[PDB]
C-alpha cells in the first residue's frame, strides 16, 4: 500500500481543439487527445477508435531502436509489478507541459461506460461538458494549470490482471488473446488547447499472487 | 518412513514412499461454496467428478535445460474424454468453480541427479510461442506436447511478425521465470522424492469461471538441475501427474459443448 | 515484499562456455582455489535475477541475515564435504582454504539430507547497508562466501565423475529491506 | 537553534531548458540546473556530471580577484561554523529572480539516492517530475515565483561534518582527501525557464565539538 | 541421524554428520582458570583465539602399514602465522596454559575399507626419529610431513649414531604402540564415520607452560587397518583437523619470539 501510494508518470495527453468546440478523436506524432486509465500498455490498437490496452510495447521511431515508445504506461509499474492481480483506487494527477494559461475541460468515463463522441447539443460550447459523467473544467490566471483528483475502482472485474490475462474477452474467442475484459479505471477526454502529462497515484492499494518481474539485462 | 503418504479421492487413491509434505497454496483449500453470483442452485459434491485424474505428461532427457517446461492449462487438461465425468459434467455447464490437489511422478535412481520445479501458477500463459499467430480457443488451453526453452519468455511474446518483435521489448505474457519460486511450489530432486503434492483453491477475476474462454490455473514442472546420469543407468526417465479437481461446484446447465 | 525476498532463488554460475547455469560442479579432487565465489552484495550479477536481487533493486538499504542454499544433486552412491564460509571485508578475499576456514563456516557433509542452509552473518559497522552502488564502499561490499571442497567428492564404479550443486539465495529469517526507489533502467533482451 | 533557524542565501540554480522536455546537466557561467544541497562549498569538480563538494573557494573571474565566487555555499555558515560535526533538517526556499511568471518543476533526490538523469518516458513531460521522489511543481500567475519546503537528515551518517574530514571515502583512499563520503542533504534538479536563487534554513540546529572560526584579516 | 552434530567456536562451526560423540579425556575440561604460580593477572577469554583452527594433515594410501602415524605436536602446530590471534598472541607471552578440542576429519566411501587411531597424548615424543642427531628447537615440535613408520619406536630411538644403538636396548622416548588405546582416544572407522571428536584438559610437570620449551601435548593419527580399496574408487584419500586451543590463559606479556 505505501510502496505504490504515490504518483508516478503514466500517461501523455495533447489537444489542439479549443474548449468550445466538438471533441474529435485525433492523434498526433503518438499522442491522442483521449486516454485510456491502465498502469498497462495502451495505445490506439489496429485502427480502434480511442485508445485500447496493448500486449506489447514499441519504439516510437521506426528507426532509433530507443525510446519513447509509442504505448502509453505506467514505465515503474510495468518494471515493477511482481504480482497477478492488483485492486486499488486511483488518483489521477493532470498537468499541462507549458505555462501558457490553461483553459481545458476534461471528462471522465468510468470503466466500460459510453464514450459517447456526440456532436454538441448546443453552440459554442465544449461537448465533454455536456455530460453527467464526471468532468474537470479549468481556467483562468488565477489557476495553476494542472488537475488532480481520486476515482474509485470501477471495472466489473473483481480484481484486476496486472501482466497477463490468459484468455479472450468475447465467446467466439475472437479478441486478443491475452487482453482481458474492461481491465481499467475508465478513460479521460479533454479538449482545450495543449499537452498534458498524467500521473496515477494507487490509493489502497492491494496485490495478489506473487510472479515475475520483467527481466533485467545480464551486466 | 513418516514420508509414506496415501490419498484417497473417490474410487482413486495416491501413493508415494518419498514425500515431502502437501503444499497448500496460500494456505487456503476450495471450500465448495457455492457462487454468489448464480440464483440456480449449483450441482456439486459429484462424487464421481472429485477424484484423481492421472495422465502422463513428458519425458526428461539429458537436452533440456534449467527453466525449460511443460504446461498443463486447467481445467482444459481434463475437459476431454479422459476427464470422466468431471469432464462430461464441466462440458454441459456454463461456469464451473474449483481448487486443484495434484501430485507430479517422477522416479530415477540414486545415481541419476537433476531437479525439477512443480508449482501452480494462476494466469500463467498457456498459448502457443512457436508462432506470431494470434492464440485461438483450439490452441491457447492445450497441454504442451514438447518441453518449452525458456528464453522466449522472459520479456514475453507478441503475437507478432517476428521483424516488428524489434520495437517490442516487453509483452503481458512476460514469466521472470527466476522467480518462478514465489508461486505455490514444490521441488522434485532426485536423490530426495519422487513426488510432489500441491494444493491450491480457486482465484479468478470472478466468483465462478465462464471456464469455456478461461484456464484460470496452469500446473507447471520446469527443471531446474538438468538430468544427469552415467553409461549404463537408466535412461527413460518420465513424467507423470494425478490431478483432482477440489469439490468443484457447476452453474448454468446447458447443452454440452463441442 | 519481504515473503519474496526469502524464497530461496537461483543464482546465475558461469559454465565453461561462459554460459549461465543454476548449478556448479564438483568431482573426486580438492582444488586449492573456492568452486565459486560470491560477493556478499545484492548488487551480485551472480544474483541478479533472483527474487531478492529483484526486489532488493527497488530499495535503498538492507539489514539482516542471507540464506545461501545448496543442493547436490550428485548421485545417491557419491559422498563428499564441502567447507562453506562466509569471509568479512578488510583483509582482501581469502586465498586459500587456511584463510577461509579462518573467518565464519560451516562444514557441510553429504548423505541422506540433500541440501545445506547456510548463512551469512549480518556483520556491519553500520546498522544498514546499501543495495546497490557505482563504487564498491565500506556500506555496500561485506565479503564473500566460497565453498571449498574440503574432502573430494568419492563414488564407486559407474557413477558420471561431476556433480552438480544448485546454489539459490534469499533473506534470512531477520532481512529486511527499506526505502522505495526506482533502479538503473535497462532494455530487456 | 535560534542561532541558525533562519533562512541565509546558499545557492544559485539556471535553466534554460522548458518544463515539457528532458531534463539535461548544464553549466553556463558558472550555473548549473541542478543543486547539491549542502552549505559547504560545492562546484562541479575535474567535469563530474552534477556538482559535488568542494574543498575549497575559487573566484568566478580569473582576473578581478574578488568575488563572486563559482562556488556555492551558505556564506554565513562558512564565515561562522564554530563546531565540527552538525545535525538538522533542512527548509529550502527556492525564488525566481524575476517577474515573469514562473513554471518550473523540481525533483528533490536524498542524499546519495540515484539521480535517474533518464529521457522522457512520455512525449512531452517534464522528466523530473517522472519519478516517486518528493518533486514540486509551480506555475501560473496565481503563484507568486517562489517554492519552500523542509526536507529531513537523509544522510547515512550520523553527523555531518561542518568543516573539515580528515579522510577519503572509498577503499582505496583514492577519493579527494577531505571530502565525507554522503556529506549532504541530497540535490535539486530543476527545468523550466528562468534563474532561481536559493536559500537554507537549518531545522532544529545541533552542534558537536567546538573549533576554530575562519580567520579575518588583521585591521 | 542423531549423528549430525554442530560445534561453534568463536566465528568457527564444525559440522559432521557420522560423529560418535566426543570423547573427553580423563572426563575433565580446562576451566581456564589462571596459574596460580603467576603474580601478572593473566590475559584471557580471548575471542578471536578461542576458535577452530584447521589444517590438512596427510594422504593415506595403500602402502600405509598398521601404526604408521602423524604427530601434531600442540601448541606448536599452531604457533606459526596460521594460528591466527591465538598464535600472534602466545607468541608474545612467556607462559601458556591450555586445553584442546579436537576433530580430526577423513571421508571414503562404503565400498572402501581401514581404520584409523586418533588420540591425544601428553609428554609424547614429538623429536625427529630419521637421524642420530639431537632435536633442535626448530626440528623438535614440528607436525610430520611424513608418515613415521612403527618399528624404531617400540624400545626408543636413542640420538646416538648406528653402531651405538646396537648397545642400547632402550630409549626413555619409547612407545608400545599396542597400547596406545590407552590413550584418550576414538576410532575413525571408514565404514562407520568419517570424524573423530576428542578434548582433553591441561596437564603438564608445572601449573603453567614455558611453551617455547615444550610441547605437552600431541595429536597423533596412526592406522590400525591398512586402507583398501577396488579399482574404479576413489584412490586420493586424506586426512584433516580442525584443532581449538580451549580457554587459553597466557602470562608473562614480553616482546614477540621470532
Amino acid at each position: 500500500s505505501f510502496f505504490y501510494d504515490r504518483s508516478t508518470l503514466s500517461s501523455v495527453l495533447q489537444s489542439t481543439s479549443d474548449v468550445s468546440s466538438k471533441f474529435t478523436p485525433s492523434t498526433a506524432k503518438n499522442l491522442q487527445n483521449s486516454i485510456l486509465l491502465t498502469p498497462l500498455p495502451s495505445d490506439i490498437v489496429n485502427n480502434s477508435v480511442l485508445p485500447e490496452q496493448e500486449r506489447w510495447i514499441s519504439f516510437a521511431s521506426p528507426t532509433t531502436q530507443k525510446p519513447p515508445y509509442k504505448t502509453k504506461q505506467d514505465w515503474n509499474f510495468i518494471m515493477f509489478s511482481p504480482f497477478t492481480y492488483y485492486k486499488c483506487d486511483l488518483e489521477v494527477t493532470l498537468s499541462k507541459n507549458d505555462r501558457e494559461t490553461i483553459s481545458s475541460v476534461v471528462r471522465y468515463v468510468p470503466c466500460g461506460a459510453p464514450s459517447d463522441l456526440s456532436d454538441q447539443t448546443m453552440p459554442q460550447t465544449p461537448s465533454l461538458a455536456d455530460t453527467r459523467d464526471p468532468h474537470m473544467w479549468v481556467v483562468g490566471q488565477g489557476t495553476t494549470n494542472q488537475i488532480s483528483f481520486v476515482i474509485p475502482y470501477t471495472s466489473p472485474l473483481s480484481v484486476l490482471p496486472s501482466v497477463w490475462f490468459n484468455g479472450f474477452s468475447n465467446f467466439d474467442n475472437s479478441s486478443r488473446f491475452g487482453v482481458a475484459p474492461n481491465a481499467d479505471f475508465g478513460r479521460l477526454l479533454l479538449q482545450g488547447q495543449g499537452t498534458f502529462s498524467v500521473h496515477y497515484r494507487y490509493k489502497k492499494m492491494r496485490v495478489f499472487c506473487p510472479r515475475p518481474t520483467v527481466f533485467i539485462p545480464w551486466p | 518412513s513418516d514420508r509414506v503418504s496415501s490419498d484417497t479421492a473417490g474410487n482413486t487413491a495416491t501413493n508415494t514412499q518419498s514425500t515431502v509434505g502437501r503444499l497448500f497454496g496460500f494456505g487456503q483449500r476450495h471450500k465448495g461454496k457455492h457462487p454468489a453470483s448464480c440464483a440456480d442452485t449449483a450441482t456439486d459434491k459429484v462424487l464421481a467428478a472429485e477424484r484423481y485424474y492421472t495422465i502422463k505428461l513428458a519425458s526428461w532427457t539429458k537436452t533440456q535445460e534449467s527453466f525449460d517446461h511443460i504446461r498443463v492449462p486447467l481445467p482444459h487438461a481434463l475437459a476431454g474424454e479422459n476427464g470422466g465425468v468431471f469432464s462430461s459434467t464441466l462440458r454441459r455447464h456454463y461456469l464451473c468453480k474449483c481448487g486443484w490437489r495434484i501430485q507430479v511422478q517422477c522416479n530415477a535412481s540414486q545415481f541419476h541427479a537433476g531437479s525439477l520445479l512443480v508449482f501452480m501458477a494462476p494466469e500463467f500463459d498457456t498459448s502457443n510461442h512457436s508462432t506470431e499467430v494470434e492464440p485461438r480457443a483450439d490452441t491457447a488451453f492445450k497441454v504442451d506436447a514438447n518441453w518449452q526453452k525458456h528464453a522466449q519468455i522472459l520479456t514475453g511474446h507478441a503475437y507478432v511478425n517476428t521483424t516488428t518483435k524489434v520495437n517490442v521489448p516487453l509483452a503481458l505474457n512476460h514469466q521472470n521465470f527466476w522467480q518462478w519460486t514465489t508461486y505455490p511450489h514444490q521441488i522434485l530432486n532426485l536423490r530426495t522424492n519422487t513426488t510432489c503434492d500441491l494444493e491450491v483453491p480457486y482465484v479468478n477475476v470472478c466468483p465462478t469461471s465462464s471456464w469455456t474462454q478461461h484456464a484460470n490455473w496452469t500446473l507447471v514442472i520446469a527443471v531446474l538441475t538438468p538430468l544427469q546420469y552415467s553409461q549404463g543407468s537408466a535412461t527413460t526417465i518420465e513424467i507423470t501427474a494425478s490431478i483432482q479437481p477440489v469439490k468443484p461446484v457447476f452453474n448454468g446447465l446447458r447443452h454440452t459443448v463441442v | 515484499l519481504l515473503s519474496l525476498c526469502k524464497i530461496p532463488t537461483f543464482l546465475g554460475n558461469l559454465d565453461s562456455n561462459k554460459k549461465r547455469i543454476p548449478y556448479f560442479s564438483a568431482t573426486n579432487s580438492t582444488p586449492a582455489t573456492p568452486l565459486v565465489t560470491y560477493q556478499v552484495t545484492l548488487s551480485c550479477s551472480c544474483m541478479a535475477n533472483s527474487m531478492l536481487a529483484a526486489v532488493a533493486r527497488n530499495f535503498n538499504q538492507y539489514r539482516g541475515s542471507l540464506n545461501y542454499l545448496f543442493v547436490f544433486t550428485g548421485s545417491a552412491m557419491t559422498k563428499g564435504k564441502f567447507l562453506i564460509s562466509y569471509t568479512p571485508p578488510g583483509a582482501g578475499e581469502p586465498k586459500t582454504l587456511d584463510q577461509a576456514m579462518q573467518a565464519t563456516y560451516a562444514i557441510w557433509d553429504l548423505g541422506l539430507n540433500s541440501s545445506y542452509n547456510f548463512t551469512v552473518p549480518f556483520i556491519s559497522p553500520t546498522h544498514y547497508r546499501q543495495t546497490s552502488y557505482n563504487t564498491p564502499t565500506i556500506t555496500s561490499v561485506d565479503g564473500w562466501l566460497t565453498v571449498w571442497q574440503l574432502t573430494p567428492l568419492t563414488y564407486p564404479l559407474g557413477v558420471p565423475n561431476d556433480s552438480h550443486i544448485l546454489t539459490l539465495v534469499s533473506g534470512g529469517d531477520d532481512f529486511t529491506l527499506r526505502m522505495p526507489v526506482t533502479f538503473t533502467k535497462y532494455v530487456p533482451q
